[PDB]
């Protein structure tokens, strides 16, 4: 209710779904949907659908076949329907039929209608971790995890009829991300932003944007804090990133041998960083990793995550922006 | 034969595994490695005849394992369990890290093989006898290393070699 308030919203009942995490999460109306997961015991595909009006969770209807249960996939949205593509799928409590995925599918939210898009033509490499976001009516996927090692390829698909379309691949240029996986991804202005991130031995806290226009990488030069601004969020990977009026909002994931809870705030434009002053009757969420965020008019939502130990979360909360 | 292998290195935190796989492929000891950066090293070497192809996860994290991490710790074909002989925590821990494997790939027969790093150091706190204890009860070899002088640093990471060979062997 207050401004810069982190609200604590009614966690989601085993009873409606299990904690999980590495699920993907999607705002659509004045809903969040979470699809997939892990539960600690098995990979997860049911639908979630928490309604922020009634604060009630819900299973979601559906029709179709689903994706296999699968976990690190990604989900965006495109007009009436939800797009899942990748992920890891198999048994985890046997460890067999092990593999990582690059299919894709349609969840119309008007009729609940799970429908694969069989492509054809050349596919991009299996993957899961990966980043994924819509612009210019085409789904963008970058980088990721293929089981041989870590990506930093990027691919399209048009999302507008699934008879024409076909996968194409990027020729990006620019400072290209060294390959990542687990990272997340926000796009803001007409540029796609991608903060940190497993990269292995290259892994910093390094900003990177991507200009849609001309397909160009650039790392942000934020070394002009030493000129008085605040220094970036320290590295991490498994954090979630949403864009809101011109300033990206970084949250969570582990970092290091820590699991901060500073939420961060990148002025796009000043080209800054700052960390941002909760309320002082804040109910505060606790560090957490692997789980997924969405905007709802001018909120930030949080579902989800692994929470110190390896206790797996399905705790729901809301920051309100100003 | 041209035959790859899956190897993962864990252990507590600054047990050697940086060093100790740093060692086996650039043939050098390295003093100060990023303690939390986990990342895979590759090396074409021959073994019992045959030219084999490594893929050695050096571990690090102590939160969720990141999607490469989470793969080779299912995917992983044999498992080096490091400990350091002058810190006991990283002995006792050894007994978890087991588990872990086991429970991950659903086996009784994972190949693995404890090593107890350090070895140069004469601040020895993990007895000899104790190591090749719980190794002989566990039915996996413990060889003795010293990342900083390069001793056993080959035989460990072989055996480990071997090791999945006899198993796949069955
Ligand atoms: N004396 C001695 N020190 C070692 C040896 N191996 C590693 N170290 C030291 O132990 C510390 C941690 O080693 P590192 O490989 O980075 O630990 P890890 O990667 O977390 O397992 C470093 O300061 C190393 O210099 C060894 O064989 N002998
Ligand atoms: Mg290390």
């Amino acid at each position: 209710g207050t401004v810069h308030r982190w609200r604590r919203l009614p966690p989601c009942d085993e009873f409606v779904g299990a904690r999980r995490s590495k699920h993907t999460v999607v705002a659509y109306k004045d809903a969040i949907y979470v699809f997939g997961g892990d539960n600690g015991k098995t990979m997860l595909n049911d639908l979630l659908r928490f309604d922020v009006k009634d604060c009630s969770w819900c299973r979601a209807f559906t029709t179709g076949t689903p994706p296999a249960p699968r976990y690190h996939h990604s989900a965006v949205v495109y007009g009436s329907s939800m797009f899942v593509f990748g992920g890891y799928t198999g048994d985890i409590y046997s460890n067999s039929n092990l593999k990582n995925k690059n299919d894709l599918f349609e969840y119309k939210f008007a009729t609940g209608q799970w429908t694969e898009w069989k492509i054809e033509g050349r596919l991009p490499v299996a993957r899961s971790a990966h980043g994924a976001t819509v612009y210019s009516d085409k789904l963008w996927i970058f980088a990721g995890y293929d089981g041989n090692a870590r990506l930093n390829d990027m691919w399209t698909i048009g999302l507008q009829d699934r008879e024409l379309t076909c996968w194409e691949e990027v020729a990006q240029s620019g400072e290209i991300p060294p390959s990542c996986c687990n990272f997340p991804v926000a796009v803001c202005r007409d540029k796609m932003f991608v903060f940190s991130g497993q990269s292995g031995a290259k892994i910093t806290n390094n900003l990177f944007q991507f200009e849609f226009k001309d397909k160009t990488w650039t790392r942000i030069p934020t070394e002009h804090l030493l000129r008085g601004s605040p220094p970036p969020p320290q590295r991490r990977y498994g954090h979630t990133m949403v864009a809101f009026d011109r300033h990206l909002y970084v949250f969570g994931g582990a970092a290091d041998n820590t699991l901060p809870n500073e939420l961060h705030c990148y002025d796009v434009d000043f080209q800054t960083w700052e960390v941002v002053q909760p309320s002082s009757d804040s109910e505060l969420p606790s560090g957490r990793l692997f789980h997924a965020a969405a905007v709802i008019s001018d909120a930030m939502y949080i579902f989800g995550g692994t929470v110190d130990n390896n206790i797996r979360s399905g705790e729901m909360y809301r920051f309100q922006f100003s | 034969g041209m035959t790859e292998y899956k190897l993962v290195v864990v252990g507590a935190g600054g047990v050697g595994k940086s060093a100790l796989t740093i060692q086996l492929i650039q043939n050098h000891f390295v003093d100060e490695y990023d303690p939390a950066i986990e990342d895979s090293y590759r090396k074409q070497v021959v073994i019992d005849g045959e030219t084999c192809l490594l893929d050695i996860l050096d571990t690090a994290g102590q939160a969720e394992y990141s999607a490469m991490r989470d793969q080779y710790m299912r995917t992983g074909e044999g498992f080096l369990c490091v400990f350091a002989i002058n810190n006991t925590k990283s002995f006792e821990d050894i007994h978890h890290y087991r588990e872990q494997i086991k429970r991950v790939k659903d086996s009784e027969d994972v190949p693995m093989v404890l090593v107890g790093n350090k070895c140069d150091l004469p601040s020895r706190t993990v007895d000899t006898k104790q190591a090749q204890d719980l190794a002989r009860s566990y039915g996996i070899p413990f060889i003795e290393t010293s990342a900083k002088t390069r001793q056993g640093v080959d035989d460990a990471f072989y055996t480990l070699v071997r090791e999945i060979r006899k198993h796949k062997e069955k």
